[PDB]
């Protein structure tokens, strides 16, 4: 049966080597999806300052439309 | 040698765990800019009715600059 | 040392390579979440504060208006 | 066969811990890019918000 | 007078962006409950 035994270790070694190959098409997406994300949350962040540069503004305004508001 | 595969295979859990907490705080960024995208919305309707306001009070007090 | 034995080797050898830089990356990513939902936060501070002086300066403003 | 047999649920063990990864990583993208849908929803909205306060106060 | 019925206008207006924007947030969180099973949070 060392003929039986010999045809299974080579069975799972040829699915180890299998296991191997998709580990790295895995490992290789993830990288990319990474990389991905920190761009996007990179763009969003200049989105944010400019959404907060924004709200300075409107306070900033406001500050004289209470000014004339009250000269009335 | 598992004197490698026992390495790489913590060194996954970790980057697992790592991401878990990732995962964790974006969905706190998502509940945040829900609620953002909320409150932007109602400020951009309110400042559209306040400019309005303002231009009838300009008509009103013509002569005040 | 056959050529797919070496293929095993080299193939786990760049796995935890590359799982380096997954580590940096998740690394980089939790603390710029951690920043910007601070920002966020603080942008709507500014924005309630806003909404105030806006709801209120047009109340004023409606009231002129008779 | 013992230690191909081990070795070999190890590496499959290994796999299944970075399918795990894999996924969460996709997931993580998926969310950010959706997150962004509603930034530049905000960033539309307070673009507007500005631009109608500074004509409410500049007569 | 007729300004009141405007000040209605107004307030079932608000009433109704923020249902809109009430819907759109439940469906926000089904999707992250989904991610939350998936990962155990
Ligand atoms: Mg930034
Ligand atoms: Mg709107």
């Amino acid at each position: 049966s060392l003929e039986e035994m010999q045809r299974r270790a080579d069975q799972l070694a040829d699915e180890s080597l299998e296991s191997t190959r998709r580990m790295l098409q895995l490992v290789e997406e993830s990288k990319d999806a990474g990389i991905r994300t920190l761009v996007m949350l990179d763009e969003q962040g200049e989105q944010l300052d400019r959404v907060e540069e924004g709200m300075n503004h409107i306070n900033q305004d406001m500050k004289e439309a209470e000014k004339n508001l009250k000269d009335l | 040698s598992n004197r490698r595969l026992q390495q790489t295979q913590a060194q996954v859990d970790e980057v697992v765990d790592i991401m878990r907490v990732n995962v964790d705080k974006v969905l706190e960024r998502d509940q945040k800019l829900s609620e953002l995208d909320d409150r932007a919305d109602a400020l951009q309707a309110g400042a559209s009715q306040f400019e309005t306001s303002a231009a009838k009070l300009k008509r009103k007090y013509w002569w005040k600059n | 040392g056959s050529a797919r034995e070496n293929e095993m080797d080299e193939n786990l050898e760049q796995v935890s390579g590359i799982i380096g830089n997954l580590r940096h990356m998740a690394l980089d990513m939790g603390n710029e979440i951690d920043t910007q939902n601070r920002q966020i936060d603080r942008i709507m501070e500014k924005a309630d504060s806003n909404k105030t002086r806006i709801d209120e300066a047009n109340q004023r403003a409606t009231k002129m208006l008779w | 066969l013992s230690e191909i047999e081990t070795r070999h649920s190890e590496i499959i063990k290994l796999e299944n811990s970075i399918r795990e990864l894999h996924d969460m990583f996709m997931d993580m993208a998926m969310l950010v890019e959706s997150q962004g849908e509603m930034i530049d929803r905000i960033e539309y909205n307070v673009e507007h918000a500005v631009d109608y306060v500074e004509r409410a106060v500049s007569d | 007078k007729k300004e009141e019925e405007r000040q209605e206008a107004l307030r079932q207006a608000e009433e109704e962006r923020k249902a809109k924007y009430a819907k759109m947030e439940a469906e926000r969180e089904v999707m992250r409950q989904g991610i939350r099973d998936k990962y155990g949070i």
